[PDB]
């Protein structure tokens, strides 16, 4: 019940920032471009150095015109408004946000450790205790987000960074949305999509718990529960209602996954009467000290190699591209509140 | 093996998000 006490205070803090979001807290010329850490349809993330403090940050640059073409205006506004309002040990903090004639900018704490994806693929798979450590942090993070009426909708190793302490840092709130009712947007990542999303149904926060099942599976197995060469083939497997576990999977783990990867919403863990407690009290988490996890007092199974505050060895290489700023303002009305 | 099948698939790299 001390959790309710914590969540109560947490919601008070969130709501004040949610209703009065911070805007224009920095300028581009206050940062030094160093290296591109990632790129996508929109947009790109770069390692930057804040001259005033000497601190290194991860700066995402979004081309406003490209955001409009992809019809991601509202989603982008969601992301920024939510990020500036949230506060949790396993969520990357948004330090600054601003915009110019051409681009939108979000400056967050840099995590040299790299993505879980990279470490998972290289090592092959995590031991159950190793996967349990990460899973526990996601469980607490979702408990926090959901209590604020927030749905995440993009859980995957690619969006999970490993800090110097070996703990998880959740990134990419591109599809994050505050909603109390049901929602309908087709979004996420194929391997992690819940059946109700694929079937174009009205869904809720239960999709995040399904994604957790996929994450835990992939961490412990080394591969997703549903994989193929094409997304369409993946969707067929997801809606089939069948799943196969590796022989090394423990009985407790398989039981937990059958409850998370449950097509029936009236039976899926995290969406029942007991809520998240059905997960936190499961046998697979019997050895998990939730308070110790939150307080970061638990010893991490893996610590990334540190080579400096601005080291990028733990990240792959990407093609560098100019940061062009038009002389004319683009999409002014669309991103007025950003 | 399932592992071999995954490693030989075209989706072992970073996976992009999808949307309408
Ligand atoms: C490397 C790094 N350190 N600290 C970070 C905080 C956030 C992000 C970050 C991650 C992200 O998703 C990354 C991955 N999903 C690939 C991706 C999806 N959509 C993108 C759009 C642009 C570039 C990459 C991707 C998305 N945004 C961020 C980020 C960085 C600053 O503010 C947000 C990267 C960080």
């Amino acid at each position: 019940e001390s959790v309710k006490e914590f969540l109560a205070k947490a919601k008070e803090d969130f709501l004040k920032k949610w209703e009065n979001p911070a805007q224009n807290t920095a300028h581009l010329d206050q940062f030094e471009r160093i290296k591109t850490l990632g790129t996508g349809s929109f947009g790109r993330v770069m390692l930057v150095k804040h001259m005033e403090t000497g601190n290194h940050y991860a700066m995402k640059i979004l081309d406003k015109q490209k955001v409009v073409k992809l019809k991601q205006i509202e989603h982008t506004l969601n992301e920024k408004r939510i990020l500036q309002a949230v506060n949790f040990p396993f969520l990357v903090k948004l330090e600054f946000s601003f915009k110019d004639n051409s681009n939108l900018y979000m400056v967050m704490e840099y995590v040299p450790g790299g993505e879980m994806f990279s470490h998972l693929r290289r090592i092959g798979r995590f031991s159950e205790p190793h996967a349990r450590f990460y899973a526990a942090q996601i469980v607490l993070t979702f408990e926090y987000l959901h209590s604020l009426d927030l749905i995440y909708r993009d859980l995957k190793p690619e969006n999970l960074l490993i800090d110097q302490q070996g703990y998880i840092q959740v990134t990419d709130f591109g599809f994050a949305k505050r909603v109390k009712g049901r929602t309908w947007t087709l979004c996420g990542t194929p391997e992690y999509l819940a059946p109700e999303i694929i079937l174009s149904k009205g869904y809720n926060k239960a999709v995040d718990w399904w994604a957790l099942g996929v994450l835990i599976y992939e961490m412990a197995a080394g591969y997703p529960p549903f994989f193929a060469d094409q997304p369409i083939q993946i969707y067929e497997k997801i809606v089939s209602g069948k799943v196969r576990f590796p022989s090394h999977f423990s009985s407790d783990l398989k039981d937990l996954l059958r409850n998370l990867l449950q097509v029936d919403l009236t039976k899926r863990f995290g969406n029942l009467k007991n809520g998240v407690n059905d997960i936190k009290n499961h046998k697979w988490f019997a050895t998990t000290d939730w308070i110790a996890i939150y307080q970061r007092k638990v010893e991490a199974p893996f610590i990334p190699k540190f080579k400096g505050p601005g080291d990028t060895s733990n990240f792959d290489d990407y093609e560098e591209e100019e940061i062009r700023v038009s002389i004319n303002e683009k999409c002014g009305k669309e991103f007025s509140e950003f | 093996t399932t592992y071999a099948d995954f490693i030989a698939s075209g989706r072992t790299g970073r996976r992009n998000a999808i949307h309408d």
